[PDB]
RNA sequence: AUGCCCCGAAACCCCCGGGCUACACGCGCGCUACAAUGGGCGGGACAAUGGGACCCGACCCCGAAAGGGGAAGGGAAUCCCCUAAACCCGCCCUCAGUUCGGAUCGCGGGCUGCAACUCGCCCGCGUGAAGCUGGAAUCCCUAGUACCCGCGUGUCAUCAUCGCGC
């Protein structure tokens, strides 16, 4: 059967998604997406499928494995991987244009990463500094 | 005013008791110290105390062992404990059992503050 | 059943609109944990409202408080796990508790220990630093 | 259905309710007077927290098996209020976890793998999966999207 | 507490939070119309990505802007209702999930109380709380002079949203009322032009000061 | 006149159990990889030891 | 089979040794696994610049990087004889294991 | 490292004890809080940087906790520290110096160390002080930055409200 693999990266989270013909079952780390918590993360994961449509959602199966990051970085990585898998599977340039217009980050990764800390209260952050006394 | 008793035992019973039972009766710190054993200086001090109790030692007892734990067999004797400069006399009493010998030889003088100096405040 | 607005258990007036757990905490020497332990030993519901307690339940609480160790409460949950004189495991509440604490402090002062000196002077007793904190008096100079 | 198909908390509470019928699962004699970790401040407010903890430990053994006492302790630990000191993470106690695992083994739900920890027996796997199937069957009406799973 | 069908809500259409649509929401202020984004959006969370670009906030949904404004402490260097609101360890700072839940509950309360679209009520509140004139100092010659100036739509929207958030914080500060209820009450009062609303009171004060200065 | 005195007691721990191999200082000794060097001496011998300043 | 662990300070000497092993295996006629680059070990030490305490605190981050490669070569008389005949430069440490 | 001056049987070397930890007060940097944008209880999730030989120690058993006994593997992409918290769900509390706050004390149990009273750290029970948002004044920050939340390492036999990093 036709099986397509895609990858998504957000912060320190990496998601590998496998897409094949199925009955609309989308699982993240072996768990159904419908019982994903919190609601914000569930919506983040489910947005690309809703954009793609009910028929494409129901006529395909997606399995996503995400490692690293937090509960929001993992959701973003899974969303990007699912979007890329859907575009590659459908081969629909109109769908690709719709995804690009709605949110460019779904198809194009997020380069933003943590800035390394620097002295003068390094544990607080790169730019946070100790309070000045002056007297 | 009542007869002294430590964990339900009198002074005679404490004297007849061995080291292990005394360690059991003592708190955790003293029990651990007794289980680990006495230092050679503490052993020398204990030998001097035993000789004084037997009566073949009449000179005053002085020591630098501020970490020695008071035992019931040391009750009734005056021990001069070093406090940094002098050998402060301490008369051991039954209620003093289980306390460190250095708790009764203060090393710092009481502070009686005087007038603040020129640099004490922002003036 | 009969609901009493104010219930007196061990010389202390317990509230009627509060759960038994926090109601029992009004007695000096009884915290939330010990109150829960006493309720569980007595078989009373910790979450029931105080005031529904009957006389028999009150007496059961009194006898449990009188002898906690003998009633199943562990020996490591009492106020005095090893009494200085008797050597038994005792739990003291209110006047007995203040008397015991005062007696311990007085014994330290009588034997002239360092802790006794610190208690007499009112300065911190557990080896804290007094240069920048523990300032009770007013500004001088 | 499978444990992966249902929310964790609902399955844990249902398994805890079911476990009350097993004679082997019995709270210890010191259960009413203990805390569930040094980082905790007050005693549990359930009066039956032993069954909930046993069910949680059983689900953890099912999922992450083989697992051991120390790993379960660091799972069940948490943040502590240290007064004026900043908050810090601490591990949980070991007696509760050890007693729960021994009781589960006596009931026949888990077994020891030497040098590796404790794994779930087929009986325990079936015990979890039947309850998960019942929970999913109940949830299907409320959430029709779970029917396809 | 919450129903299971609500705890596991599964949307199927592109609409705000999966419950409310902005198709019928109307903005009658020409100044603020181009800067209130009401495009079809399901999740109001762009993870920033708009601070870099100048005038980048014009493409951010109004609900997300409200969530970001709510995600704060309330007061650090200024006083709202005559008090500081310095919440350090118990603030919503950097808690977008909590802000999202608060905003959702406030929208539900607004819908139940009014019977209209909560986004429409929010638009009305913003329109009625956006000031039109301010005062500022201009240095001509060798000294300064206080003169009245107009306010750009960007600053109008920013001030309206900040004032609404501050009023909600003040109403929810150290009272039995919750944050969501306070936000809903503030939005309803601002929409209804009631003077008790902090945003409307601040708008009136600013406009009066500007009129006096001019 | 005894040689038993003027000698240092062995110490398995504490600040006096470690000295810089170049100085003998008892202060900031670096024992990250058995270097046993002062924080001052490391600043001087890092290029010789091969350490560089990539960051 | 034989396992070769080569660790050095400079990637150029590491690559020279690896290329020597690759050429020796190519001429030798054995089945050799490619050079596996293990994660580089970066020893980092942060030290205060000033010898005294006066002035703003400044720090420098000295770093030492150690690169590691792994090679698997099927056992053979002349093969691993020539392998033990490797030049083994000074800055490279080589370990041979038989499994 | 080094010039001059000085001590040179002392200002040089070693050891026991004490002090650097005192305390009417003034000040700088922080931690904890003055609560519902919460406190407690049970349950459900998601990291990274680094370190490990008189060392990290899985796993088993004994304990209510601290902790104690045995012991696999690991000179390390192989084994361990290591199933973080903020976050989510259910219940109690409903604006109160309180189920907020956790200083200050009493009793008891442990760890390290030759030694824990001056002068260490940890746990159980008990008591429960100011504090209900802060004048003049003043500090940091422009994108994964600020805020909030934890973790690793340097010091280390034991001790982190600290520095450097994640
Ligand atoms: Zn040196």
């Amino acid at each position: 059967m036709r099986i397509i693999q895609t990858t998504g990266k957000r912060k320190t989270a990496i998601a590998r998604a496998v897409i094949r013909e199925g009955k609309g079952r989308v699982r993240i780390n072996g768990k159904p997406v419908e019982i994903i918590e919190p609601e914000i993360a569930r919506f983040t994961i489910l947005e690309p499928l809703i954009l793609a449509g009910e028929e494409i959602w129901n006529s395909v199966d997606i399995d996503v494995k995400v490692e690293g990051g937090g509960f929001m970085g993992q959701a973003e990585a899974a969303r990007m991987a699912i979007a890329r898998a859907l575009v590659e599977w459908t081969g629909d340039m109109s769908l690709k244009e719709k995804f690009m217009k709605y949110d460019r980050t779904m198809l194009v990764g997020d380069p933003r990463r943590t800035e390394p800390h620097k002295p003068n209260r390094s544990t607080k952050g790169p730019r946070a500094k100790r309070q000045k006394s002056y007297r | 005013r009542k007869e002294f008793r430590y964990r339900g035992y009198t002074l005679e019973q404490l004297m007849n008791m061995s080291l292990e039972e005394l360690a059991r009766l003592f708190p955790a710190r003293q029990r651990r110290s007794l289980k680990r054993g006495l230092t050679p200086e503490q052993k020398k001090l204990l030998r001097k105390i035993r000789l004084a109790k037997k009566g073949k030692y009449k000179k005053p007892i002085r020591t630098h062992c501020r970490d020695m734990i008071i035992l019931p067999e040391m009750v009734g004797l005056t021990i001069y404990v070093h406090n940094g400069k002098e050998f402060v006399p301490v008369e051991i009493k039954p209620e003093m059992i289980g306390h460190y010998l250095g708790e009764f030889a203060p090393t710092r003088k009481k502070v009686e503050h005087g007038a603040p100096g020129v640099g004490a405040t922002r003036s | 059943a009969n609901f009493r607005h104010i219930v007196r258990v061990a010389g202390v007036d317990l509230d009627g609109n509060k759960q038994l757990r926090w109601a029992l905490t009004a007695i000096k020497g009884i915290g939330i944990n010990f109150a829960t332990m006493v309720c569980r030993v007595a078989g009373l519901d910790p979450f029931m409202k105080a005031g529904y307690l009957t006389d028999e339940q009150v007496k059961k609480i009194e006898e449990i408080l009188a002898d906690p160790v003998a009633h199943g409460i562990p020996r490591w949950a009492v106020n005095r796990p090893k009494d200085y004189e008797t050597g038994r495991d005792l739990h003291l509440i209110t006047a007995k508790l203040d008397m015991a604490i005062r007696e311990d402090i007085m014994r330290l002062r009588r034997i002239r220990a360092y802790r006794g000196i610190r208690h007499e002077l009112g300065l911190p007793v557990r080896g804290q630093r007094t240069r920048s904190n523990f300032r009770r008096g007013q500004t001088v100079g | 259905a499978t444990v992966y198909d249902v929310p964790g908390d609902l399955l844990v509470e249902r398994v805890a309710q079911r476990l009350k019928e097993i004679p082997e699962i019995k709270p210890p004699e010191w259960a009413p007077f203990v805390k569930t970790g040094r980082h905790k401040e007050r005693l549990p407010e359930q009066e039956d927290w032993w069954y909930y903890r046993v069910a949680s430990i059983l689900r953890r053994v099912y999922l992450d098996g083989p697992v051991g006492i120390e790993r379960l302790r660091t799972y069940y630990g948490g943040r502590k209020n240290r007064g004026h000191a900043p908050e810090k993470f601490y591990k949980a106690g070991g007696s509760i976890i050890r007693k729960a695992l021994q009781q589960l083994e006596a009931a026949g739900f888990v077994e020891k793998v030497p040098g590796k920890g404790r794994v779930i027996t087929p009986k325990g796997r079936s015990f979890l999966d039947k309850i998960a199937t019942e929970l999913k069957k109940e949830l299907e009406e409320i959430i029709p999207e779970l029917k396809k799973y | 507490a919450k129903p299971l069908n609500e705890r596991f809500f599964i949307p199927h259409e592109i609409k705000v939070m999966g419950r409310w649509s902005t198709e019928d929401v109307e903005v009658r202020d020409p100044s603020l119309k181009p800067y209130i984004n009401l495009e079809p959006r399901l999740l109001p969370h762009t993870h920033g990505r708009h601070a870099k670009k100048h005038f980048g906030k014009a493409n951010v949904h109004i609900v997300e802007r409200l969530i970001n404004k709510i995600m704060r402490s309330g007061g650090s260097h200024y006083k709202v209702a005559g008090h500081f609101m310095r919440r350090e360890h118990r603030s919503l700072n950097s808690k977008k999930v909590k802000a999202y839940e608060v905003v959702k509950e406030a929208f539900k309360i607004i819908e139940q109380r009014t019977g209209k679209n909560p986004i429409q009520v929010l638009v009305w509140a913003i329109e009625n709380a956006a000031p039109r004139e301010d005062t500022t100092s201009v240095m001509f010659g060798g000294i300064r002079y206080h003169v009245a100036v107009d306010i750009s739509p960007m600053r109008r929207l920013d001030v309206a949203l900040r004032n609404i958030a501050l009023g909600a914080s003040a109403k929810c500060y150290r009272n039995k009322m919750s944050f969501a209820e306070a936000l809903a009450e503030e939005i309803i009062l601002a929409a209804n032009k009631d003077p008790k609303s902090y945003a409307y009171s601040k708008k009136l004060e600013i406009e009066r000061i500007a009129e006096s200065s001019r | 006149a005894k040689a038993d005195y003027n000698k240092r007691k062995p110490r398995k721990f504490g600040k006096g159990a470690r000295r810089c191999i170049r100085c003998g200082q008892y202060g900031p000794i670096i024992r990250i990889q058995g270097l046993m060097l002062c924080r001052h001496c490391f600043r001087e011998v890092a290029p010789k030891l091969g350490f560089r300043k990539y960051e | 089979k034989a396992r070769i662990k080569i660790a050095s300070t400079n990637v150029r000497s590491l690559d020279e040794v690896a290329n020597q092993i690759k050429q020796i295996a190519e001429r030798t006629g054995v089945r050799m696994s490619g050079p596996i680059p293990l994660p580089t070990k970066r020893i980092r030490i942060t030290t205060r610049k000033s010898p005294d305490g006066e002035g703003s605190a400044t720090f420098d981050r000295w770093e030492l990087r150690v690169h590691k490669r792994l090679i698997d070569i099927e056992a053979d008389e002349r093969a691993m004889r020539q392998i033990m005949r490797i030049r083994v430069p000074e800055d490279v440490t080589i370990e041979i294991e038989l499994i």
